[PDB]
């Protein structure tokens, strides 16, 4: 009866049909009853990878036990799980703890040969004492069973480090399944999930949550890594089948606020698009209605949605208002970079290729260089496309490789290898991709680093991952890689796509996806640039409404002086800061041209006056 | 009669570091 | 001098607490002083973090006052490591004065010396 | 054979060689090996759209037009696979979301002097 | 003379018997030695230079283990500033290295072979 009080009972609790069905895996459970009827040293370790599945698999054997399917030396062994935490609670004399573990062996001992131990996470079983050792002679002579189960890595830090009582056991290795095997599993789990949350729950749900984490979720073993994402769409749809949806929810919230912020001022703004997002949330509203007039079950789009909702990248299927965006995307981009029509054009086929999913599974969404001569907006494009993507101008990832000069520069963006100064910190590029993996990655002056990086660049390309100083291999799977270059400026095709073959090697510029020379500028494509910079300067002067009326004359004057063929469109910048900005700092800062005023600029026959 | 008392320990493991060593490329 | 004897295992971390709930069992007074802060980061090594950050709960609702005077580069060597803590603290930098105003700070330190020294 | 063999000797330890096993050496590429390695892209990009459920339907000219172009023959064949998506997969992909190509609904594949149109 | 005879399988075949060892040969190939910065890759470069840590190409496997049978394959295509080298290696048993070490050559055996002939009797 001392067991009664410390262990617990797997048997009467498989009676009970509290279990869960765990069809699969014939193989693992098979050894194991092969291995546990020895004559001596008959006590098996699971030892497998966490996440796999291993304390189903004494689940599943108790299942079996209480069925009846068992061989001739099984009869109603009943099995008894222990608690080695139990063991030590108050034990704080000089003898309590050993006397309880006496006492607990010497119920296991008068028995005939039933009962058998599972002690789960038995890298406990070590130290416990401050004792812990007198199991040695409980083992070493065939009278305790003991299935028990541990991970990999917490085996050999306890007891590969204990070669003593590492003889007396075996190695049951369990590896993880397949994605059919997944499929075969999840067909068999859904009754429990339709019990205690009231859906339905088609089997191309099933079958496209198992296709669709093998790609995006990439951390965790898969018997379940792709049960939550079930478990969670259930939940999702338990919140929608209750009050109110979603949406609704949203739009309600948002206009409560904003009439919070505008009845507190009491600016105008505000009050416009309060009015229109009262028209949207009435137009839903009627919607809404009219469905009513007129979902329930989960879909193949849901599992998408929590993809998506977790883990940053969109994969959804197609989705509303994105059509609206990504066919005015070529448009939408040239309102901040003037020209370069094929550019745009090969970057918005890599952004359309992956949204409507055709591109390659294990390749980049797109990681391509492009070069040219200077000021032409090859860094623009970059900072320009990445601005509707994410809404901020810091979710790219820009590292410089100009000052990567030498050889073993390299270590600082992959970390160090284990046992040196800097193992805390980390990597530099990689502990920064690993957390929401969508960024765009930029590569500033490639010219400059060292012939040993592109040793770096060569298995991101073509493979995706990378391992580092900790031994994770990170995905750039779905990620934008962006090259910058400044080659030659002295041709027009030839002499630029000679010096690249003479500087990069053939296996690097294999890798890539088209090349984009870029082409400079001309005077009648250099006027539209520039409003664009007193528009700027439009906006900089915002905060004291100082807005300039600029005429006509001064923008065709602008555009005659500050031409350059070699320069770009760099000195137009330094030349409006030249003629507005010196004269108005000088104007500023001794009155007269007080906020909430506009001045007028006229050309004068060599500056333009104020 | 008599109580245990455990009692707390401190672990030290320090990390070496190395030198690069450039060469003069001739 | 709080960690003087604690070789057991919940000594140091009770003694702490105490501290900390003695200044907080008077209603707003104490303004504590912790000279060269730098070593409050490892102050009871478990073996694990749990201690040093004791203090961190209870500075982010600003209930004990905590003026402390640490070395410019000590500061990114303990603290800037274990960044969680830096933004509970408001910086004051101290740059050094000039010759003018060393003039002007020697001539009240002249009335010190000269009764240690009877010069 | 002579110049990289030299360069691998000129790279190793001298008995580091007859340890290992048979050192190859690989071919280069050929016009007439060219059409099944177009099979192979074709077949993968069928079996990609296989859950959508499209499928194609690629005409003989069209298959050895693939061949035709994309012989550059000192980057080996990875040009081919970077030719077809800037063939197929843009237009396809341009469409698929601009309504027109429900799912089911196959599309063939027609010759036009440098494109392919669907 | 010819080749694939056992004009390297005399060789192997007298480092074990008189040697004891079955790998105490040296080959070393002079088949890339026809200029002014090929020969310095054979005795190493100075304390500071490009190939310092590797050694000679010869010396630092004679410097450990002196008890080795040395062969020089392909000696005909050489450049003419090996042999003057090579001349006080069969002339004094003293070599310099790249470090600044002495190496004593007075118990090996030189064998320098060559591939042409063999149609002449
Ligand atoms: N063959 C199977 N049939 C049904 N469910 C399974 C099967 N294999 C694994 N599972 C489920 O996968 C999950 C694995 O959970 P556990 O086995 O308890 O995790 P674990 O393997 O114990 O990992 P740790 O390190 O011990 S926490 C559970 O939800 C099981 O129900
Ligand atoms: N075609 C263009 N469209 C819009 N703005 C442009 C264009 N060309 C230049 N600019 C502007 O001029 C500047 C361009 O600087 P960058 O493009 O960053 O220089 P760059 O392209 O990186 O060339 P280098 O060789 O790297 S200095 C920015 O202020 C842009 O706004
Ligand atoms: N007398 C021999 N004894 C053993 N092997 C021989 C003999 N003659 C030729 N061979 C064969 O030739 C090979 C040795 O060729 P080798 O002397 O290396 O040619 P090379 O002249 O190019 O150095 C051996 O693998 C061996 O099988």
């Amino acid at each position: 009866q001392a067991l009664q009080k410390y262990s617990t009972d797997l048997t009467a609790r498989a009676r009970e049909g509290k279990l869960d069905p765990v069809i699969g895996r014939d193989n693992e459970i098979r050894r194991v009853v092969q291995v546990l009827s020895r004559r001596t040293k008959n006590n098996p370790v699971l030892i497998g990878e966490p996440g796999v599945g291993k304390t189903a698999i004494v689940e599943g054997l108790a299942q079996r036990i209480v069925a009846g399917d068992v061989p001739e030396s099984l009869r109603d062994k009943t099995i008894v799980a222990l608690d080695l935490g139990s063991m030590v609670a108050g034990s704080k004399y000089r003898g309590e703890f050993e006397e309880r573990l006496k006492a607990v062996l010497d119920d296991i001992k008068n028995s005939a040969g039933q009962i058998i131990t599972f002690i789960d996470e038995l890298h406990t079983i070590v130290g416990a004492g401050a004792a812990g050792n007198m199991i040695k002679p409980m083992l070493a002579r065939g009278e305790l069973r003991l299935v028990g189960a541990t991970t990999l890595d917490e085996y050999r830090k306890h007891i590969e480090k204990d070669a003593a009582l590492e003889r007396r056991f075996q190695q049951v290795y369990v590896g993880e399944p397949s994605v059919e095997d997944t499929i075969g599993i999840l067909r068999g789990l859904k009754d429990r999930y339709e019990v205690h949350h009231g859906v339905r729950i088609t089997d191309s749900a099933l079958v496209a949550a198992a296709t669709l984490s093998d790609r995006y979720i990439t951390a965790r073993f898969l018997p379940d890594k792709a049960i939550d994402l079930v478990d969670e769409a259930a939940s999702r749809l338990r919140m929608e089948i209750d009050s109110r949806p979603v949406e609704i929810d949203e739009v309600e919230r948002l206009v409560r606020r904003l009439e919070i912020e505008e009845m507190a001022l009491s600016l105008a703004k505000l009050r416009s698009e309060l009015a229109d997002q009262k028209e949207k949330l009435a137009e839903l509203t009627t919607r809404w209605q009219n469905e009513k007039n007129a979902k329930e079950e989960v879909g193949p789009d849901d599992i998408a949605d929590v993809v998506s909702a977790w883990t940053g990248i969109p994969a959804g299927r197609l989705l509303e208002g994105e059509t609206a965006k990504l066919l005015r995307m070529e448009d939408e981009l040239g309102k901040r970079v003037i020209g370069q029509k094929a550019a745009v054009t090969a970057v918005s086929d890599a952004v359309r290729r992956s949204r409507a999913g055709v591109s390659d599974p294990n390749r980049p969404t797109g990681a391509f260089m492009f070069l040219g001569p200077t000021g032409v907006g090859k860094t623009e494009l970059a900072k320009a496309l990445a601005d509707f993507l994410f809404d901020d101008e810091r979710a790219m990832v820009r590292i410089d490789m100009s000052e990567y000069g030498e050889k073993h520069t390299v270590a600082r963006l992959i970390g160090a290898p284990p046992g040196y100064v800097g193992y805390e910190a980390g990597g530099q590029l990689t502990e920064a991709v690993r957390r929401r993996p969508y960024t765009v990655v930029l590569f500033d002056e490639i010219e400059k680093a060292h012939p040993d990086v592109f040793d770096v660049l060569l298995q991101v390309l073509d493979e995706g991952r990378l391992t580092d100083g900790h031994g994770r291999t990170v995905d750039f799977r779905n990620t934008i890689l962006i090259l910058t270059s400044n080659l030659g400026s002295g041709g027009s095709a030839e002499q630029v796509l000679a010096a690249v073959r003479a500087t990069f090697k053939p296996e690097f510029i294999n890798r890539l996806d088209d090349v984009l020379i870029f082409e400079g500028l001309n005077p009648e494509e250099l006027v539209r640039i520039v409003d664009i910079q007193l528009a700027q300067l439009g906006k900089r002067l915002a905060q004291r409404r100082l807005q300039l009326q600029v005429s006509l004359p001064a923008k065709r004057w602008l555009a005659q002086r500050g031409f350059d063929p070699v320069y770009g469109a760099r000195p137009l910048r330094r030349l409006v800061q030249q003629a507005i900005g010196d004269q108005l700092a000088k104007m500023l800062l001794a009155g007269q041209v007080h906020d909430g005023d506009t001045v007028p600029v006229n050309v004068s026959p060599d500056a333009d006056s104020l | 009669a008599a109580a245990a008392a455990a009692a707390a320990a401190a672990a030290a493991a320090a990390a070496a570091a190395a030198a690069a060593a450039a060469a003069a490329a001739a | 001098s709080m960690v003087a004897g604690s070789k057991y295992r919940g000594e140091f971390e009770e003694r702490l607490k105490a501290v900390l709930d003695d200044i907080k069992n008077s209603a707003g007074q104490i303004i504590t002083f912790i000279d060269e802060l730098h070593t409050i980061v490892g102050a009871g090594a478990t073996g694990a973090m749990d201690a040093g950050n004791m203090i961190k709960p209870m500075l982010a609702r600003g209930e004990l006052r905590l003026v402390g005077a640490t070395t410019l580069d000590e500061y990114r060597k303990h603290i800037e490591k274990d960044a969680a803590l830096e933004r509970r603290f408001q910086q004051v930098y101290v740059g050094e004065p000039s010759v003018e105003d060393t003039i002007g700070i020697l001539r009240g330190l002249k009335d010190r010396y000269e009764v240690h020294h009877g010069v």
